[PDB]
């Protein structure tokens, strides 16, 4: 669980004689920075 | 005291003592509260038309003591001429000091909120009958437990049950006012028939049992 998540398909790799090279793609663990709230106060009735 | 009756089609003056003292024989006595003459109850109102204040005719009220004062001739003479005027003189005669009755419903718990007012002519109103009872029964809610100058523990501790308006302060509140209705012997019972709450904004109403 180090990352959330990877594309399989998405790994490229180029090799000449001693030098390669690579790339790829990861999805990072999103955050959850904001928060919203919509709070509302009503009228309430109780009975006998 | 004493309970009201009407007169019914073709109902012979026997049949009423029967009924409600059990014997016939009491019937005698129980004409001259009514104040009749001989033709004690008669059907037909036109016959009433003879001389319409001593006699009782189909539809006409009828008064029935209690058995302890059918003997007394006390209650026998005044029963005979002040016909109606018996619930007033029974539930009394007061000054009235519902001046104002859209206004003390304004302001309650707090002071300074009634007063006199004036009825008729050159004279201060009065209230009796029911009405008196209901405006006693008003003012001894609408006023603090120890604030009359004497008999104190008179009045009630609504102006010290205001809190959050949970349930249970609820139920509080109507032991508090019941408490204060019955206290009135007069009055029979109370009772509670609905309690409801808006919000910040209690209501309630309260049945009350007087007698006859």
């Amino acid at each position: 669980n180090e990352i959330q998540d990877f594309p399989a398909e998405d790994v490229q790799v180029i090799v000449e004689g001693n030098e390669a090279r690579i790339s790829m793609t990861v999805y990072p663990i999103r955050s959850f920075k904001k928060i919203s709230v919509s709070l509302v106060y009503k009228q309430q009735t109780l009975q006998a | 005291r004493f309970k009201k009756h009407v007169v019914q089609h073709e109902e012979t003056m026997q049949a009423i003592a029967q009924r409600y003292y059990g014997d016939v024989s009491y019937w005698i006595d129980l004409v001259e509260h009514n104040n009749l003459k001989y033709p004690y109850l008669v059907e037909t109102d036109e016959e009433k038309m003879k001389d319409p204040e001593r006699l009782a005719s189909t539809g006409d009220t009828l008064i029935i003591p209690i058995e302890s004062d059918l003997t007394d001739v006390s209650a026998k003479e005044i029963n005979s001429r002040d016909k109606d005027v018996l619930v007033e003189l029974a539930l009394g005669r007061d000054l009235n000091i519902t001046a104002d009755e859209k206004y003390f419903n304004e302001h309650g718990t707090s002071d300074n909120i009634l007063a006199f007012s004036t009825n008729g002519n050159g004279d201060l109103d009065t209230v009796k009958g029911i009405d008196n009872m209901k405006q006693q029964l008003q003012a001894r809610l609408l006023t603090p437990r120890g604030s009359l100058m004497l008999h104190p523990n008179y009045g009630s501790d609504l102006h010290n049950l205001f809190g959050l308006n949970i349930p249970e302060q609820a139920t509080l509140i109507e032991m508090e006012v019941l408490r204060t209705l019955t206290s009135d012997n007069r009055v029979k019972s109370a009772n509670l028939i609905d309690w409801k709450i808006q919000g910040n904004v209690y209501s309630g109403q309260f049945s009350v049992e007087i007698k006859s």
